[PDB]
């Protein structure tokens, strides 16, 4: 009693932290399984591409709305969308599905979030930096943009569209 | 006061606590009304008759985020971590200096404050570029958090002495909880010490015209998780070392206890990386490392999960522990300072569930910036840590002003924390559906009602809440007000020693905690997994410095 | 006195409490993907 409760507790809690650290590791593991797969696309790339933020809708890919979308492979598209004060470029983004389309975003005034409601698309857009994710769209319609980062007074009405293509 | 002459650390203290509840009080009154919001009405309106200086949402949020968050935290932080190490040691903290730190405190919330209700400072508590605010906002909350490294020395000043005084002798558990502690937001704080000085003070003086948004993030990151550990802490450390004796109990482990905050020292601040996972220009591999050592961040608090159990069911078992569950019946339920934390650590349960989630690097993606996130903290910071300052003014209080507690304010007490702890869960409840239902925070949705029609559902909850919290923080106040304002003085119960809890203690032991008390070695480890883990990254962002110019969006 | 039965049925909701939330999600993961 009290003696013999302190060496039962320190050996079941032995056998917790044993526990914990295997089922840690299985989630590790359950980790590393969505690294190697086509999930894995819609994580931002970690290569710097540094952009100006001030000459960005006046020069170079972001500048020109209607060459937002530009065939890049057999089954690719690289779209160049532009996350602003209170809106998106282009609105709407139009895009096939079953193809690999490889959104490069930016902004020229704050920081924005582009949230594709359904998807896995979720990434932080900066100023003076290109936010590059990859994805492939198997179901078709209006998706729906979010920004998902504070951005100022109209922040709760910035939304997007993208019709990905029946 | 023969009490304060005697003991002026207690005065000290006292200060720092009333500012912090204060600091607490106001920040809380637009809670409801954020709730309302995410219940999709728009109570606004009322709050700006009421509260003329009130211009918008993003206003209120921004004060309810540092008022509470920010102020009250570290202001109990300050508290709790100096004086109850003091008093275990039964050792005065340089006086000087600790009333040095209060007045930072103060004078940094005051110069702060100014530009915040002043609507020039409307950037929410994260204050992120290229969103500009007020110089004086900067300067004050640079100053009000440096007030956190004077804390640090005082502490560190005591157990120098005490080791003195004391040589060969094992550091004293609460003492040694509060110094890695400390250290450990020392090593923490540098992120933020950095961004402040390097980009947001010149730049909010006029000195440059841009700052980089990425490496402003980044170390904001380095500070901004470990920093809620820094509102952790202070709370676990009352918990294993107080707790128990409220119980009727014991700590079943003094060992543990020391491992779960040395975890803390070692895997606090170089997991950031999760709060920006989200974020382009940072390698994905990082992100992947961090997200591990995040997972591993949480080992401290599974091992606090057994420990604290144990040692409540061993309470349980002397007072007349039934069975499988009869010991939890058996606990002081009606003692307020029981009741609180253990209502915290129940509703953390699917706090740290969530956080777990968030940390899971791709899993992020499908929660970020969503109303799942407050839904997760909210458990966390305003339902542990809150009740938990709460509750430990039934005996704290009264330790410091000698102010006995009548027994009605004692059941008030126990209203206020039932209804905090209940409304905390419908909300964690109505925050939670509608996070995965895609409605994002920081939002004024009640604005536009029409945007999320598939939380219908979800949107009651927070109505309700919202609600029930109204009332529980006026009960408080009352509550509250009730004790300070009374003038019953028992000049006797001041002098009352602090009611820490007891100790079992092992054969093992000895060897151990001998290791764990080899704090300069570990704090330098630490030092070196923060190097290895931000080093690498830190240096290509110094290295392609894109610096942009500042913006006023409201 | 014996085996801590009520910790480990506390542990116990917990780790439940943690396979609902991180499998719960981990299937929304792959449901947008
Ligand atoms: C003090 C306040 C906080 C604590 C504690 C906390 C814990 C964790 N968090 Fe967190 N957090 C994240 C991961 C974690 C993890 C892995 C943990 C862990 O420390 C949690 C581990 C905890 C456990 C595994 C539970 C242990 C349970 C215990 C100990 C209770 C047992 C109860 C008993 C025994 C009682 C029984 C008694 C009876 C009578 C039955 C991540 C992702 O990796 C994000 C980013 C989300 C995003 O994208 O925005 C994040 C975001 C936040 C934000 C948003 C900041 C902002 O404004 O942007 C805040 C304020 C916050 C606070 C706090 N967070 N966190
Ligand atoms: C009176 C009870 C409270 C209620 C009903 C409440 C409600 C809310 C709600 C609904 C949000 C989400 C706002 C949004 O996403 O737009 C929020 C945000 C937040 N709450 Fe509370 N809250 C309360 C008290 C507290 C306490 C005690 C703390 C911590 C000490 C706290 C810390 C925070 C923080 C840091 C945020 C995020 C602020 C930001 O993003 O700028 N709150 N609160
Ligand atoms: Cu961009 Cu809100
Ligand atoms: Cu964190
Ligand atoms: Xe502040
Ligand atoms: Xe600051
Ligand atoms: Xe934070």
């Amino acid at each position: 009693d009290e003696h013999k409760a302190h060496k039962a507790i320190l050996a079941y809690e032995k056998g917790w932290l044993a526990f914990s650290l295997a089922m840690l590791f299985v989630f590790i593991a359950l980790i590393a399984y969505t690294l190697a797969t086509h999930t894995a696309g819609v994580i931002p790339a970690g290569k710097l591409e540094r952009v100006d933020p001030t000459t960005v809708r006046q020069e170079g890919p972001w500048a020109d709305p209607a060459q937002a979308v530009v065939q890049t492979g057999p089954n690719q598209y690289t779209v160049y969308v532009l996350a602003f004060a209170f809106g998106y470029q282009p609105n709407p983004i139009e895009v096939p599905q079953g193809a690999e389309i490889v959104f490069k975003i930016t902004s020229p005034d704050v920081i924005h979030g582009f949230h594709v409601e359904g998807t896995n698309i979720n990434v932080e857009v900066l100023p003076g930096e290109v936010s590059t994710v990859r994805y492939t769209f198997k179901r078709p319609g209006e998706y729906r943009i979010i920004c998902n980062q504070y951005c100022g007074l109209g922040h709760q009405n910035m939304f997007g569209t993208i019709v990905v293509k029946e | 006061s023969r009490v304060y002459e005697a003991y002026p650390e207690k005065k000290a203290t006292l200060y720092f606590l009333v500012l912090g509840f204060l600091a607490l009080i106001v920040g809380s009154l637009f809670g409801p009304f954020q709730a309302l919001n995410y219940g999709n009405v728009d109570a606004y309106p009322l709050l700006k008759r009421l509260l003329p200086f009130v211009q918008s949402y993003y206003q209120g949020l921004t004060l309810h985020g540092v008022l509470n968050a920010i102020v009250f935290t570290q202001l109990f932080a300050q508290a709790i971590m100096v004086y109850l190490p003091a008093r275990e040691l039964n050792m005065r903290p340089n006086m000087g200096l600790m009333w040095l730190s209060w007045w930072m405190a103060f004078i940094g919330l005051v110069v702060a404050a100014l530009p915040l209700l002043a609507n020039e400072a409307t950037v929410l508590y994260t204050f992120y570029p290229p969103l500009k605010g007020h110089w004086a906002f900067y300067l004050g909350a640079s100053v009000f958090v440096l007030s956190t490294w004077v804390s640090i020395y005082i502490v560190l000043d005591l157990w120098r002495r005490w080791k003195a005084a004391n040589p060969g002798k094992v550091t004293p558990l609460v003492t040694y909880m509060a110094v890695v502690f400390w250290l450990m937001w020392f090593l923490a704080s540098l992120g933020l010490v950095l961004e402040a000085v390097l980009f947001l003070l010149p730049w909010s003086f006029g000195l440059v015209e841009g700052v980089d948004p990425l490496v402003a993030r980044t170390l904001f990151w380095w500070t901004g998780h470990p920093i809620v550990y820094f509102w952790l802490l202070p709370a676990y450390a009352i918990i294993y070392t107080i707790l128990p004796k409220q119980a009727g109990g014991k700590l079943v482990s003094d060992p543990m206890a020391r491992l779960a905050f040395l975890l803390f020292l070692l895997l606090s601040t170089p997991v950031g990386f999760h709060h920006q996972f989200a974020d382009p220009g940072i390698d994905p591999t990082w992100k992947m490392i961090h997200s591990v050592l995040t997972l591993f961040v949480a080992v401290p608090s599974l091992m606090t999960a057994f420990t604290v159990a144990a040692s409540l069911e061993f309470a349980g078992r002397l007072r007349g522990g039934r069975g499988l569950f009869g010991w939890i019946r058996a606990l002081p339920w009606d003692n307020p300072a029981f009741v609180a934390p253990v209502l915290g650590l129940l509703g953390f349960i699917p706090g740290g569930a969530g956080g777990i989630v968030n940390a899971s690097f791709t899993l992020d993606y499908v929660v970020h910036n969503t109303a799942w996130v407050p839904g997760h903290f909210h458990l966390q910071v305003a339902s542990l840590v809150t009740l938990t300052a709460m509750g430990s003014l039934y005996w704290l209080l009264p330790n410091l002003t000698g102010k006995p507690i009548s027994d009605a304010q004692r059941r008030l007490g126990l209203a206020v924390v039932w209804l905090w702890f209940l409304g905390m869960m419908i909300m964690a409840v109505g925050l939670h559906w509608a996070g995965l239902l895609n409605v994002p925070r920081r939002a004024y949705i009640a604005q536009v009602p029409d945007a999320y029609p598939h939380a219908a559902v979800p949107m009651v909850f927070n109505v309700l809440a919202g609600i029930v919290l109204l009332v529980a923080l006026l009960l408080f106040i009352y509550g509250l007000f009730s004790v300070l304002l009374s003038r019953e003085r028992k000049p006797e119960l001041a002098e009352a020693p602090l009611p820490f809890a007891e100790v079992i203690s092992g054969p093992e032991d000895r060897r151990l905690v001998l290791a764990m008390d080899r704090i300069g070695f570990w704090f330098a480890v630490a030092a070196i997994l923060v190097v290895l883990a931000y080093g690498p990254t830190l240096v290509q962002l110094f290295g392609h410095l894109n610096p942009v110019p500042g913006w006023r969006l409201w | 006195e014996e085996k801590p039965k009520g910790a480990l049925a506390v542990i116990l909701v917990l780790t439940l409490t943690i396979l609902v939330f991180w499998l719960g999600v981990y299937a929304v993961f792959f449901a947008r993907g």
